[PDB]
């Protein structure tokens, strides 16, 4: 069949996509909860950006100093590590036994990451411009 | 915006509890194909499974939660819904806390253990969530009523935040 | 027939004792990061805590907030990056192995019951993170 | 079947390598612009939003991160493009090695020459660079 | 056959792991060069330092500001992305095409690895202490 | 530099517009194996596709986009070619700013908005050629047409960097 | 925590040789199918193998270690069990360090010098285990004198840390 | 250590140069089994390949080379040896440059030009390289005048350090 425009997500199910979404607010909010409340910047905004970018496997700004920040940046980034392999693994898996049965993947089954891509850009202006007016007023 | 903030924080705490309970009271997590007691279109829930055409329909039977540790403590865990029913204790405590915060303003920890409470029962809803889908791996579609939970969930998270937000900006101003 | 997932099928790629000496290792790695970055007394940032915080970010990818300066930190830092390198790209190859054949050809869409574990692992982590910042609070409060 | 001295770029299409380039430049503007025009503010000029893309894309982090919410959004997309695509490349590869269209061999200098030869024309590029900025710089 | 002790090698070839210690030289002597005769702390020692953790995809203490440290930088960066992805795809395929003539892998082939950690913490070690004399007199 | 800055605005405005209109007038986007009417080589823009080789060589046709939600959305937009065109309409109004950006100097938010506008251009036009590519291998090679196309992304993205560095510019010396 | 720290190096450093001397000398590493003379089960050490179950049940014999250079050297260095015993030598000289330095307070190095015994110690002893392992897999079980050998590991870095702690704070204290 | 530096990169200079040309004048570049003119061992170079045993030993021919735009330049620049030679060429301008340096200290550039010529050569060096094996690639071993091309490499690379070290601490005591 004709690849579906968010093929890319089909070698984890729906369910696991679900909860990937669901640990990330539980992660985000607890590192909040744990940083505030805590001897010894970690508000709740730099808590989604400090999870989001552990689960990309990008940069941190900032790093937990703490030990219960640290414990819960540290099965956070346990989880990100098998999570990502296994999606690596397993599009592997369907990609080798479609060959079994050029083998280059076509502008199609990405396309939905382009579109979320452009979709994500146009927000970001979106938003730049209603905080722009907001500040402005 | 400390109103605002206590608006917010009681409105949700009662939006979270109130989705969690009907979560957990009725019957469309789950469309499969099963029986009420030949396989038909069913509806199940936490503890009842329901025919949702034929003759029988409107017919629910009680799930046979039950027919290897892990799998017995899965079927168990499952079988009992305990995480369900304590994130709906603890949604209910933090409501609680909330509440009582206005009726004594001296102590300030109250609406420090309201958040607490809610950030607890949405870890456990979590915990809920994946033992319940795991269960059930052991064709089909999710129902509204798991989708309640869900947004309880995320309530839950929301309200949390905003109350040790609350408990902060006290501590915040007052100290200085 | 097909072994049901089970819980912590995670770790299956890898051989038990595989992950027993990557515990081992990383335990040495950051002993030794923490000596021979201090008994230098000409400094005396890498501390024994920061030492296993700079092991475990480095093993799970995760870069650091701190890299080490002298050359036998950055001599131990190096040989983690490349023990880190070598054992995560055997972890994804094997997966793929075992997930391209089975040996007890469709391919399936991993389920929720093939990841199980490390959900539980992440949520009981969040509890005692909790759990030690409630302790922490109490002792530092008095 | 001779690899080919760019035979490396062959796990993804020609198309999907010429729109991750327009994708890097789009990406790269959008964030110098919503990290500029605000004016509360005025580190994000282009020549720094284009070393911050280039990092993301090839996974090796950043000196600089966004702090606004649009820039973290812009970051954000980027990131997840960027994760689905590098696992995309790296998925077909093991598939055309893993499958000919039975043994398996090492890779040899032939199959990735190609990244050799970019890597040091991009180093000659950067010191002839180096001395034209020198002589600029310098009168 | 009984895996041999740096078996983790074999999914390059031993001509690519030696053009890869040279193109590591050659980049780190260019980043070096590029940077001390440029109008705008990478000296020798943090060029190789920065080179490294490139290579290693383990990020780094220092980027390079100018055009020409940024162009060393960018292509090294994709060299790494391309050979490490070439590493973990051929690995792949080498134990895909054996479990189709224990599926986990077991401590022996990365007994090598272990070997190598554990001589670089000794060497690492010594180095210490050669150095603290040196300073000590 | 601000004469020249505005010189490279102006110039660029008017080129990205330029190439962009041409691209999606002109016929040579795809060149392919088809029938104008055995099929012989062809050529084909977004709208008409035309032999180029045979007895109807120089002929040309409409293109019958529509000879699955997901699938009847791609051959909408593709249809409509919407993308292309509202890159066309903002590198038009981005270049109409840039006119008028030369009278109102009193308000400098006129050249800002050029800015914007070929920045969008270039979204606009990157969702044109995956839809367009995504559309038609749903062998072949790309004419002059499409890379007009894709230069226009490429300048209007350069105009647009500009643009903002002119009006960050103003309200810098504004600041001194 | 002066006392305290120095009280946990002492009996760390007794702990750390005691398990590992017992892990070198006792004879239940591994739990394996063999003849110590049909195979029955038994259990093996470093150097004797021993039937747990049968008519020769309690009867031990010497490994033949030698029933390709890389595997000669693995066999010699396995059969030798240079690593364990190393470990071993090492522990001891730490513990006589530790000993010593409540002597010869003048010189801080003593205590310093414990601290590194003891981290060496732990590094030969990790190396044991691989080799030990990847000689033997060249099903089973570990009994609990390999278990002795690993937590010997875990005590003498701890111990390690500690003193290196406290020869830190002497430097420190010096200095203040 | 102004004089050691001048040293180190006077020696390095002659070492690199001594090295790089015997190895592309030496013919041990590779161990193989071809024909000098039946196959035997033989040892080849970058220009002749020579029979190690049997009759016609110590025979060497010349290696045909030339016997696909891509597969064509590679043979080319394989068969004249392009980069070693140019590598060579290299070595030799920067060992002038490093001559002349003392013989007019006036003017600074001198040994920054010495630094990088050897620079380049180590560049080119890597490009013969490559360019070799992957020419080859269209059993076996590599011989010492490989080694020696390899040596001449590093060496040149760190002789290139040591002159840019000069160069910048002249320009920094003198500045300063
Ligand atoms: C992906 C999802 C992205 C979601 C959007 C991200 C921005 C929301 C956080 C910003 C914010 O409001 O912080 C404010 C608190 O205000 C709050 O209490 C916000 C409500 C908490 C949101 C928790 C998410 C579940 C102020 O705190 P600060 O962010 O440290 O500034
Ligand atoms: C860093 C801190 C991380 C902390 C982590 C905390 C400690 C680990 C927590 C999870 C234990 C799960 C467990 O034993 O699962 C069983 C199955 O269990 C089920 O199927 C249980 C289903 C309910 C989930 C609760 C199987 O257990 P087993 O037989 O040992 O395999
Ligand atoms: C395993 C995973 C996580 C456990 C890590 C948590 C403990 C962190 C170190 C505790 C520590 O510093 O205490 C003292 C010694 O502490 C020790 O001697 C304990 C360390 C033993 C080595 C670990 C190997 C075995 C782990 C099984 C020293 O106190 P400090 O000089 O303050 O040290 C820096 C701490 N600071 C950054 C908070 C200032
Ligand atoms: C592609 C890869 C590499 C190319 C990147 C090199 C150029 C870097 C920006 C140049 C620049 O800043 O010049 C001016 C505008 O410059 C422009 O308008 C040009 C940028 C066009 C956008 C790129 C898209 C097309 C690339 C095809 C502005 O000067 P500035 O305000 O100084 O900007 C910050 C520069 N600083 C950090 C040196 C201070
Ligand atoms: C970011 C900086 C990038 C810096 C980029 C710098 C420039 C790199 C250019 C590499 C071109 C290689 C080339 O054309 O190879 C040919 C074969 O070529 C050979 O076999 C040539 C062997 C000698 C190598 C020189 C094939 O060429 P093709 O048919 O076009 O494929
Ligand atoms: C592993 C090696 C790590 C050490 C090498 C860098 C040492 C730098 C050094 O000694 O400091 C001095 C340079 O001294 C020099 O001139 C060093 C010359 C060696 C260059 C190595 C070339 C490439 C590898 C073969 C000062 O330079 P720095 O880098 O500011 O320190
Ligand atoms: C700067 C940082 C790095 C610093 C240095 C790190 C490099 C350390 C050197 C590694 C030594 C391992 C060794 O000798 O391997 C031996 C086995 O080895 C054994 O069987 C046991 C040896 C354990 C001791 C390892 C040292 C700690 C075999 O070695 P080999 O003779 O080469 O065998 C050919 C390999 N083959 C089997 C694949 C064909
Ligand atoms: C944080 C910010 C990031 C947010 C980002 C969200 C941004 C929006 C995402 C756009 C989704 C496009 C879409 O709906 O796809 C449609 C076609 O789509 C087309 O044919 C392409 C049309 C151009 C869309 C450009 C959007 C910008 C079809 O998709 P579908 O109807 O869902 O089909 C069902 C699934 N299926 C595709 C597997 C069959
Ligand atoms: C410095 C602060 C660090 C603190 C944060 C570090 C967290 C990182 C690691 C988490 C995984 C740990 C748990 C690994 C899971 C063990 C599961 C297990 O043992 O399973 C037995 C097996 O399944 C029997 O059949
Ligand atoms: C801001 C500073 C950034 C500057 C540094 C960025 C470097 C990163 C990218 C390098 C790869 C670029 C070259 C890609 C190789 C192209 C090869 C090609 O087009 O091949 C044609 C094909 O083989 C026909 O058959
Ligand atoms: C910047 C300061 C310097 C940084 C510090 C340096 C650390 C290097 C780390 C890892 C690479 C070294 C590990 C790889 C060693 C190769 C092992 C090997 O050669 O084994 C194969 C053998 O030849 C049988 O054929
Ligand atoms: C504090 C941080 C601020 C947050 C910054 C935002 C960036 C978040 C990043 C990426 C996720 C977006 C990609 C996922 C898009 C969801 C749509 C999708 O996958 O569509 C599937 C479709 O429903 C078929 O069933
Ligand atoms: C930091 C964690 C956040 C990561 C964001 C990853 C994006 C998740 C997208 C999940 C959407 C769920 C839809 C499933 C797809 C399907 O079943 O068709
Ligand atoms: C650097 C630390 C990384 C985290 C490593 C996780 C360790 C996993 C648990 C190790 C104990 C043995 C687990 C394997 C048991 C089995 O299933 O056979
Ligand atoms: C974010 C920038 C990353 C670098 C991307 C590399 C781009 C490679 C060259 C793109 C042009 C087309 C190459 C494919 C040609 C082909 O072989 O068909
Ligand atoms: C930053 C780049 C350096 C990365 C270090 C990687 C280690 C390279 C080791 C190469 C050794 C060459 C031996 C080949 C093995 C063999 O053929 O048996």
């Amino acid at each position: 069949s004709k690849p579906g425009v968010f093929s890319f997500l089909d070698p984890l199910a729906y369910e696991i996509w679900m909860c990937i979404v669901f640990a990330y607010i539980g992660v985000s909010v607890v590192l909040f909860l744990v940083s505030r409340f805590s001897p010894y910047e970690f508000g709740i905004f730099n808590s989604l950006w400090f999870s989001l970018g552990a689960f990309m496997q990008q940069g941190c700004d900032i790093s937990p100093r703490s030990l219960s920040g640290r414990i819960v940046g540290g099965v956070w980034w346990f989880f990100t590590l098998i999570i990502i392999s296994s999606y690596t693994a397993n599009l592997a898996a369907f990609l080798t036994v479609e060959r079994m049965v050029t083998s280059a993947l076509s502008l199609s089954n990405v396309a939905g990451v382009f579109y979320i891509l452009i979709g994500g850009l146009g927000l970001a202006m979106l938003v730049a411009l209603i905080e722009f007016c907001y500040k402005s007023r | 915006d400390r109103g605002i903030q206590m608006l917010i924080t009681t409105v949700g705490a009662f939006a979270a509890f109130s989705l969690m309970t009907i979560a957990v009271g009725t019957d469309y997590w789950l469309y499969s194909r099963g029986v009420c007691r030949e396989e038909v279109m069913t509806h199940s829930g936490l503890w009842r499974t329901c025919c949702l055409e034929g003759a029988f329909r409107g017919v629910c039977k009680k799930i046979d939660h039950f027919p290897d540790t892990a799998e017995y403590l899965l079927r168990a865990v499952r079988a009992s819904s305990v995480f369900p029913i304590l994130s709906v204790t603890l949604l209910f405590f933090g409501g609680l806390c909330v509440a009582a915060s206005e009726f004594h303003r001296s102590r300030h920890s109250v609406i420090l253990s309201a958040g607490i409470f809610f950030v607890s029962a949405g870890l456990s809803n979590i915990i809920g969530i994946i033992v319940y889908i795991s269960a059930n791996a052991g064709s089909y579609s999710y129902g509204w009523s798991f989708y309640f939970g869900a947004f309880s969930f995320i309530i839950a998270e929301i309200v949390g935040v905003v109350a040790v937000h609350i408990y902060i900006e006290k501590h915040q101003q007052l100290r200085a």
